[PDB]
Protein backbone atom coordinates (compact mmCIF):
# COMPACT_ATOMS: atom_id res chain seq x y z
CA UNK A 1 0.00 0.00 0.00
CA UNK A 2 1.55 3.21 0.96
CA UNK A 3 4.78 3.56 3.24
CA UNK A 4 4.79 3.93 6.84
CA UNK A 5 6.04 7.07 8.93
CA UNK A 6 9.15 6.17 10.79
CA UNK A 7 12.61 5.60 11.07
CA UNK A 8 14.74 3.70 8.22
CA UNK A 9 18.07 2.55 8.08
CA UNK A 10 19.42 1.80 4.77
CA UNK A 11 21.91 0.49 2.62
CA UNK A 12 22.82 1.50 -0.55
CA UNK A 13 25.06 0.02 -3.38
CA UNK A 14 26.12 2.12 -7.08
CA UNK A 15 26.95 0.63 -9.71
CA UNK A 16 30.57 1.84 -9.48
CA UNK A 17 30.49 -0.84 -6.84
CA UNK A 18 30.70 1.75 -3.87
CA UNK A 19 28.47 0.98 -0.77
CA UNK A 20 26.88 3.07 2.17
CA UNK A 21 24.99 3.46 5.08
CA UNK A 22 23.03 5.86 6.48
CA UNK A 23 19.71 6.75 8.03
CA UNK A 24 16.14 7.77 6.34
CA UNK A 25 12.89 9.51 7.92
CA UNK A 26 9.32 9.32 6.26
CA UNK A 27 7.27 11.86 8.20
CA UNK A 28 3.75 12.16 6.04
CA UNK A 29 5.02 13.02 2.46
CA UNK A 30 8.21 14.29 3.65
CA UNK A 31 11.43 11.97 2.77
CA UNK A 32 14.56 13.14 4.87
CA UNK A 33 17.78 11.67 5.39
CA UNK A 34 21.56 11.38 5.29
CA UNK A 35 24.89 9.78 5.69
CA UNK A 36 28.36 10.67 6.68
CA UNK A 37 29.39 12.42 3.69
CA UNK A 38 25.47 13.67 2.05
CA UNK A 39 22.16 14.71 2.92
CA UNK A 40 18.62 14.26 1.29
CA UNK A 41 15.21 15.90 0.84
CA UNK A 42 12.23 15.08 -1.22
CA UNK A 43 7.91 15.32 -1.08
CA UNK A 44 6.33 12.70 -2.61
CA UNK A 45 3.89 14.32 -5.02
CA UNK A 46 2.22 10.58 -4.87
CA UNK A 47 1.44 11.08 -8.40
CA UNK A 48 5.03 10.91 -9.91
CA UNK A 49 8.06 9.50 -9.36
CA UNK A 50 9.87 11.09 -6.30
CA UNK A 51 12.73 13.32 -6.96
CA UNK A 52 15.46 13.40 -4.08
CA UNK A 53 18.14 15.85 -3.92
CA UNK A 54 21.64 15.15 -3.06
CA UNK A 55 23.86 17.81 -1.08
CA UNK A 56 26.96 17.18 -0.48
CA UNK A 57 28.35 19.03 2.79
CA UNK A 58 31.41 17.03 3.91
CA UNK A 59 34.02 16.61 0.71
CA UNK A 60 36.91 14.67 2.33
CA UNK A 61 34.80 11.54 1.47
CA UNK A 62 33.57 10.74 -2.40
CA UNK A 63 30.03 10.21 -3.27
CA UNK A 64 28.99 6.13 -4.31
CA UNK A 65 28.14 7.24 -7.49
CA UNK A 66 31.75 9.81 -7.35
CA UNK A 67 29.33 13.10 -8.50
CA UNK A 68 31.05 16.17 -6.75
CA UNK A 69 28.11 18.30 -6.66
CA UNK A 70 24.61 18.50 -5.61
CA UNK A 71 22.31 15.68 -8.37
CA UNK A 72 18.77 14.91 -7.93
CA UNK A 73 17.75 11.20 -7.51
CA UNK A 74 14.64 9.51 -9.29
CA UNK A 75 12.88 6.76 -7.33
CA UNK A 76 9.92 5.13 -8.71
CA UNK A 77 6.41 4.81 -6.71
CA UNK A 78 5.45 1.30 -8.00
CA UNK A 79 8.10 -0.78 -5.68
CA UNK A 80 6.96 1.64 -2.31
CA UNK A 81 5.21 -0.59 0.08
CA UNK A 82 4.26 -0.53 3.79
CA UNK A 83 6.50 -3.30 4.25
CA UNK A 84 9.07 -3.79 6.97
CA UNK A 85 11.50 -4.17 4.11
CA UNK A 86 12.24 -2.34 0.83
CA UNK A 87 14.39 -2.82 -1.87
CA UNK A 88 14.73 0.10 -4.55
CA UNK A 89 16.25 1.45 -7.86
CA UNK A 90 17.28 4.35 -7.61
CA UNK A 91 18.93 6.17 -10.75
CA UNK A 92 20.40 10.18 -10.89
CA UNK A 93 17.95 11.90 -12.94
CA UNK A 94 19.06 12.39 -16.70
CA UNK A 95 21.32 9.18 -16.30
CA UNK A 96 20.01 6.17 -15.90
CA UNK A 97 23.98 4.63 -16.61
CA UNK A 98 24.68 5.89 -12.75
CA UNK A 99 22.42 4.21 -9.94
CA UNK A 100 22.19 2.71 -6.35
CA UNK A 101 20.12 -0.03 -5.08
CA UNK A 102 18.84 0.90 -1.77
CA UNK A 103 17.86 -1.80 1.02
CA UNK A 104 15.25 0.57 3.54
CA UNK A 105 14.99 -1.10 7.42
CA UNK A 106 12.15 -0.04 9.18
CA UNK A 107 13.11 0.61 12.59
CA UNK A 108 10.29 2.37 14.86
CA UNK A 109 7.27 4.41 14.44
CA UNK A 110 7.06 8.30 15.27
CA UNK A 111 6.51 9.61 18.29
CA UNK A 112 3.61 12.35 17.52
CA UNK A 113 1.67 10.67 14.78
CA UNK A 114 -0.92 11.94 12.30
CA UNK B 1 39.52 -6.35 1.54
CA UNK B 2 42.40 -4.45 3.22
CA UNK B 3 46.44 -4.74 3.52
CA UNK B 4 48.59 -5.67 6.21
CA UNK B 5 51.42 -3.12 7.19
CA UNK B 6 54.79 -4.31 7.39
CA UNK B 7 54.95 -3.10 10.66
CA UNK B 8 52.72 -5.73 12.04
CA UNK B 9 52.94 -8.52 9.14
CA UNK B 10 52.98 -11.46 12.09
CA UNK B 11 49.01 -10.78 13.59
CA UNK B 12 47.62 -12.19 9.90
CA UNK B 13 44.70 -13.80 12.37
CA UNK B 14 43.31 -11.12 14.10
CA UNK B 15 40.40 -9.26 12.96
CA UNK B 16 40.73 -5.74 11.07
CA UNK B 17 40.09 -3.36 14.53
CA UNK B 18 42.63 -5.25 16.50
CA UNK B 19 44.72 -5.40 13.76
CA UNK B 20 44.29 -1.52 12.65
CA UNK B 21 44.98 -0.66 16.69
CA UNK B 22 48.53 -2.80 17.05
CA UNK B 23 49.59 -0.52 14.40
CA UNK B 24 48.06 2.95 16.12
CA UNK B 25 50.26 1.96 19.01
CA UNK B 26 53.26 1.28 17.14
CA UNK B 27 52.76 4.84 16.19
CA UNK B 28 52.41 6.41 19.49
CA UNK B 29 50.41 9.43 17.76
CA UNK B 30 47.41 10.45 17.11
CA UNK B 31 45.64 8.59 14.08
CA UNK B 32 42.99 10.06 11.99
CA UNK B 33 40.82 8.81 9.27
CA UNK B 34 43.38 9.21 6.48
CA UNK B 35 46.40 7.33 8.11
CA UNK B 36 44.08 4.41 8.93
CA UNK B 37 42.76 4.17 4.80
CA UNK B 38 46.24 5.16 3.77
CA UNK B 39 47.60 2.07 5.76
CA UNK B 40 45.22 -0.60 5.51
CA UNK B 41 44.61 0.06 1.69
CA UNK B 42 40.16 0.77 2.70
CA UNK B 43 38.50 3.73 1.56
CA UNK B 44 37.44 6.46 4.08
CA UNK B 45 34.00 5.51 5.17
CA UNK B 46 35.14 2.49 6.39
CA UNK B 47 38.26 3.75 8.30
CA UNK B 48 35.84 6.24 9.86
CA UNK B 49 33.91 3.28 11.13
CA UNK B 50 37.03 1.18 12.43
CA UNK B 51 37.50 4.39 14.95
CA UNK B 52 34.13 4.33 15.77
CA UNK B 53 33.93 0.49 16.51
CA UNK B 54 37.22 0.40 18.71
CA UNK B 55 36.16 3.51 21.01
CA UNK B 56 33.43 0.87 21.94
CA UNK B 57 35.38 -2.03 22.88
CA UNK B 58 36.82 -0.63 26.15
CA UNK B 59 37.53 -4.02 27.42
CA UNK B 60 40.18 -4.76 24.65
CA UNK B 61 41.55 -1.22 23.72
CA UNK B 62 42.83 1.15 25.97
CA UNK B 63 42.53 4.61 24.54
CA UNK B 64 42.36 8.24 24.54
CA UNK B 65 39.79 10.34 21.81
CA UNK B 66 39.66 14.02 20.73
CA UNK B 67 38.08 15.88 17.91
CA UNK B 68 40.31 18.88 16.62
CA UNK B 69 40.94 21.51 14.37
CA UNK B 70 43.34 20.60 11.73
CA UNK B 71 43.91 22.28 8.23
CA UNK B 72 42.13 24.57 8.23
CA UNK B 73 39.59 24.12 5.92
CA UNK B 74 37.76 25.63 9.59
CA UNK B 75 36.67 22.14 10.65
CA UNK B 76 37.52 19.52 13.19
CA UNK B 77 38.24 15.52 13.01
CA UNK B 78 38.07 12.85 15.20
CA UNK B 79 41.62 11.51 16.46
CA UNK B 80 43.11 8.86 18.51
CA UNK B 81 45.82 7.75 20.61
CA UNK B 82 46.03 4.13 21.34
CA UNK B 83 48.15 3.36 24.40
CA UNK B 84 48.17 -0.58 24.30
CA UNK B 85 45.87 -3.42 23.14
CA UNK B 86 44.89 -6.57 25.26
CA UNK B 87 45.02 -10.29 23.44
CA UNK B 88 44.16 -12.31 26.39
CA UNK C 1 21.76 32.56 25.22
CA UNK C 2 18.90 31.36 23.32
CA UNK C 3 15.95 28.76 23.73
CA UNK C 4 16.50 25.24 22.01
CA UNK C 5 14.39 25.95 19.37
CA UNK C 6 16.62 27.26 16.38
CA UNK C 7 16.54 26.53 13.13
CA UNK C 8 14.85 23.79 11.41
CA UNK C 9 16.81 21.14 9.21
CA UNK C 10 19.36 18.51 9.08
CA UNK C 11 22.38 18.62 11.20
CA UNK C 12 25.78 16.18 11.57
CA UNK C 13 26.92 15.44 14.81
CA UNK C 14 29.67 13.95 16.34
CA UNK C 15 29.50 13.04 20.06
CA UNK C 16 31.93 11.50 22.70
CA UNK C 17 30.89 10.04 26.29
CA UNK C 18 32.72 10.37 29.37
CA UNK C 19 34.53 7.48 28.85
CA UNK C 20 36.02 8.60 25.15
CA UNK C 21 33.26 6.34 23.18
CA UNK C 22 32.44 7.99 19.90
CA UNK C 23 29.81 7.94 17.02
CA UNK C 24 28.80 10.12 14.39
CA UNK C 25 24.99 10.70 13.03
CA UNK C 26 22.47 12.96 11.70
CA UNK C 27 19.92 14.34 13.08
CA UNK C 28 16.63 16.49 11.93
CA UNK C 29 14.73 19.00 13.28
CA UNK C 30 11.31 19.58 12.43
CA UNK C 31 8.93 21.96 14.25
CA UNK C 32 8.23 20.27 17.94
CA UNK C 33 10.08 16.98 16.60
CA UNK C 34 13.62 15.45 16.72
CA UNK C 35 15.06 12.46 14.95
CA UNK C 36 17.98 11.18 13.86
CA UNK C 37 20.12 8.18 13.38
CA UNK C 38 23.62 6.19 13.29
CA UNK C 39 25.22 3.29 12.46
CA UNK C 40 23.82 1.22 15.45
CA UNK C 41 21.04 3.47 17.09
CA UNK C 42 18.26 6.09 16.32
CA UNK C 43 16.56 8.91 18.19
CA UNK C 44 13.77 10.90 19.15
CA UNK C 45 12.12 13.45 21.10
CA UNK C 46 9.41 16.18 21.57
CA UNK C 47 10.46 19.65 22.46
CA UNK C 48 7.68 19.49 25.52
CA UNK C 49 8.66 23.72 24.58
CA UNK C 50 9.21 24.56 28.32
CA UNK C 51 11.44 21.98 29.97
CA UNK C 52 14.14 19.49 29.07
CA UNK C 53 14.02 17.88 25.65
CA UNK C 54 13.56 13.94 26.55
CA UNK C 55 15.17 12.04 23.86
CA UNK C 56 15.07 8.41 23.52
CA UNK C 57 17.50 6.15 22.02
CA UNK C 58 17.15 2.60 20.97
CA UNK C 59 19.88 0.42 19.50
CA UNK C 60 18.85 -1.63 16.41
CA UNK C 61 22.66 -2.80 15.44
CA UNK C 62 23.41 -5.26 17.99
CA UNK C 63 26.70 -6.63 16.44
CA UNK C 64 27.61 -2.82 17.64
CA UNK C 65 28.09 -1.57 21.36
CA UNK C 66 26.27 1.09 22.27
CA UNK C 67 28.74 4.15 22.81
CA UNK C 68 27.51 4.29 26.74
CA UNK C 69 27.56 0.67 26.71
CA UNK C 70 23.50 0.46 27.92
CA UNK C 71 22.14 -3.00 26.90
CA UNK C 72 18.41 -1.28 26.81
CA UNK C 73 16.54 1.42 25.57
CA UNK C 74 17.38 4.83 27.77
CA UNK C 75 16.73 8.22 27.92
CA UNK C 76 18.97 11.19 27.33
CA UNK C 77 18.35 14.61 28.49
CA UNK C 78 18.55 17.77 26.31
CA UNK C 79 19.23 21.16 27.91
CA UNK C 80 16.74 24.04 27.55
CA UNK C 81 19.02 26.64 26.67
CA UNK C 82 21.97 25.33 23.99
CA UNK C 83 23.94 28.97 24.08
CA UNK C 84 24.24 28.92 20.18
CA UNK C 85 27.01 29.89 18.20
CA UNK C 86 27.40 30.34 13.99
CA UNK C 87 25.69 27.00 12.53
CA UNK C 88 27.90 25.18 15.15
CA UNK C 89 26.72 23.51 18.38
CA UNK C 90 28.09 22.02 21.84
CA UNK C 91 25.93 20.58 24.39
CA UNK C 92 26.20 18.35 27.52
CA UNK C 93 23.14 15.52 27.62
CA UNK C 94 23.24 12.73 30.25
CA UNK C 95 21.76 9.59 30.61
CA UNK C 96 17.87 9.95 32.75
CA UNK C 97 18.78 8.99 36.08
CA UNK C 98 22.39 9.22 35.80
CA UNK C 99 24.12 12.26 35.91
CA UNK C 100 27.92 10.65 34.97
CA UNK C 101 26.81 9.19 32.51
CA UNK C 102 26.67 11.68 29.30
CA UNK C 103 28.00 12.63 26.03
CA UNK C 104 29.55 15.85 24.42
CA UNK C 105 27.63 16.53 21.27
CA UNK C 106 28.95 18.48 18.40
CA UNK C 107 26.56 19.78 16.17
CA UNK C 108 26.77 20.94 12.41
CA UNK C 109 24.14 22.78 10.49
CA UNK C 110 23.82 21.22 6.90
CA UNK C 111 20.61 22.83 5.21
CA UNK C 112 16.90 23.94 5.64
CA UNK C 113 14.15 21.78 5.15
CA UNK C 114 12.22 21.39 1.81
CA UNK C 115 9.18 22.43 3.12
Amino acid sequence: MIMKDGIYSIIFISNEDSCGEGILIKNGNMITGGDIASVYQGVLSEDEDIILHVHRYNYEIPSVLNIEQDYQLVIPKKVLSNDNNLTLHCHVRGNEKLFVDVYAKFIEPLVIKN
Amino acid sequence: DYVIPDSVKNYDGEPLYILVSLWCKLQEKWISRNDIAEAFGINLRRASFIITYISRRKEKISFRVRYVSYGNLHYKRLEIFIYDVNLE
